[PDB]
């Protein structure tokens, strides 16, 4: 098992070290396998790739995700501690993320 | 774009248009293939040249036919497409049946000058030929097919299915040839995708008329879908039969001036004598 990075983070004042470059590649990753793999529990469904297909069926723009999920134990738990302590810098990268999932699925939404 | 696909044919059998998920099936057909609504939804005329390409390769390879036809180009004027104004010359030909016959055919051989030219007049008359009537005659007989699925309009009688109105939506349309040949034809086979089985019998339509034809219907029909055709002819057989019901007695009345024999015209008291006489004449050749 390798270091999880994230987890030894937790008693900071997380606004000054999710500025750290080590830090915004591994939420980047995190933040992309869980709306890839993320399973409603008692359900077979990946709930955000399915919400991802009728958003680009509307050609809408943005993408409602739950804390709820975020915060069980199948989600992102770091994730979902650092939110509501670090909003502008948080939710910029997990944008990137949403961006770079919606792109390759569908290749025409550049237009 | 949208519009033009949503009264063919092709789209509406594989999106179900006429139920309820018409709407959702549609956009989630064009976000698997590639296209944007707004794409679709602004005039094809707006787009840029290498846009209408990339759009018109990716459906000409989703509908996977093998047409071809002919283009004519004069001058700096818009290009024409020959299958275009071949229809707006057949319905400049067909409608309305009180205008006079050489109204009409004077009028066809007007439209069908006014595409050799480059002259403004005569182009703005031929787009609005395309803007009025060819949208409209699209338009009215996609709603007549969903009609009839909707309300279940075409039962069993037998040997063969049957179809009739209560009121018809255009009453100048259904005297026209293109229009009724069109319509039954896309009929049969919307009837035909719903359910299974449903694929070995003909089709018989009956339409009714008012004002100056009241008490007049205007009776049409179609061969078999599961029909193996041994070469690339097309023979049919529905005239035939309705002429041989022409020939029993004791006689009904029925007008059959047409140079086609498979559309007439039949009183509305002797319908139900028709309906026996066609029965009788379709089990006697399945005997």
């Amino acid at each position: 098992i390798p270091v999880d990075i994230l987890e030894n983070i937790r008693g900071r004042t997380i606004r000054d070290h999710v500025s750290d470059e080590a830090v915004a590649k591994e939420i980047e990753r995190r933040f992309k396998n869980f709306l890839r793999s993320f399973h409603e529990p008692g359900n077979k469904q990946t709930k955000y790739i399915q919400m991802i297909k009728s958003m680009a069926a509307d050609n809408r723009e943005s993408l409602e995700v739950s804390f709820t999920d975020l915060s069980d134990d199948n989600g992102e738990q770091n994730i979902s501690y650092f939110l509501p302590e670090a909003p502008n810098e948080m939710l910029a990268i997990m944008d990137r993320a949403a961006t770079e999932v919606v792109m390759n699925m569908y290749p025409f939404y550049s237009r | 774009l949208f519009s033009a696909m949503m009264v063919s044919e092709y789209f509406s059998i594989k999106t179900k248009n006429w139920t309820q998920k018409g709407d959702v099936n549609i956009r989630h057909l064009l976000a698997q293939l590639g296209i944007t609504l707004h794409e679709t939804k602004q005039k094809f005329e707006a787009l840029p040249t290498e846009q209408r390409n990339l759009v018109v390769d990716v459906l000409e390879k989703e509908m996977d036919s093998s047409f071809a036809t002919f283009f004519g180009t004069l001058g700096y004027c818009g290009k024409l497409s020959a299958c275009d104004v071949a229809r707006a010359v057949t319905l400049r030909l067909e409608m309305p049946k009180s205008e006079t016959i050489m109204n009409r055919f004077r009028s066809g051989q007007s439209i069908l000058r006014s595409s050799i030219t480059g002259e403004r007049q005569d182009r703005l008359n031929l787009n609005n030929t395309f803007t009025s009537i060819c949208q409209r005659t699209l338009q009215v007989s996609w709603k007549t097919v969903a009609a009839a699925i909707n309300q279940s309009e075409i039962i069993p009688n037998g040997p063969y299915y049957l179809f009739s109105c209560s009121r018809s939506i255009d009453e100048d349309m259904v005297d026209s040839r293109h229009f009724l040949y069109n319509t039954a034809g896309f009929m049969i086979r919307a009837f035909a995708s719903m359910k299974k089985g449903r694929t070995t019998k003909p089709l018989i339509a009956m339409f009714p008329l008012t004002g100056e034809s009241a008490g007049w219907l205007v009776v049409t029909g179609v061969m078999p879908i599961a029909t193996i055709y041994e070469d690339s002819l097309l023979k049919t057989c529905i005239g035939r039969a309705f002429e041989r019901v022409k020939k029993m007695t004791p006689p009904l009345r029925i007008v059959d001036d047409y140079f086609n024999s498979d559309i007439i015209r039949l009183k509305s008291e002797d319908r139900t004598r028709f309906i026996d006489f066609l029965q009788t004449v379709f089990e006697g050749t399945s005997n």
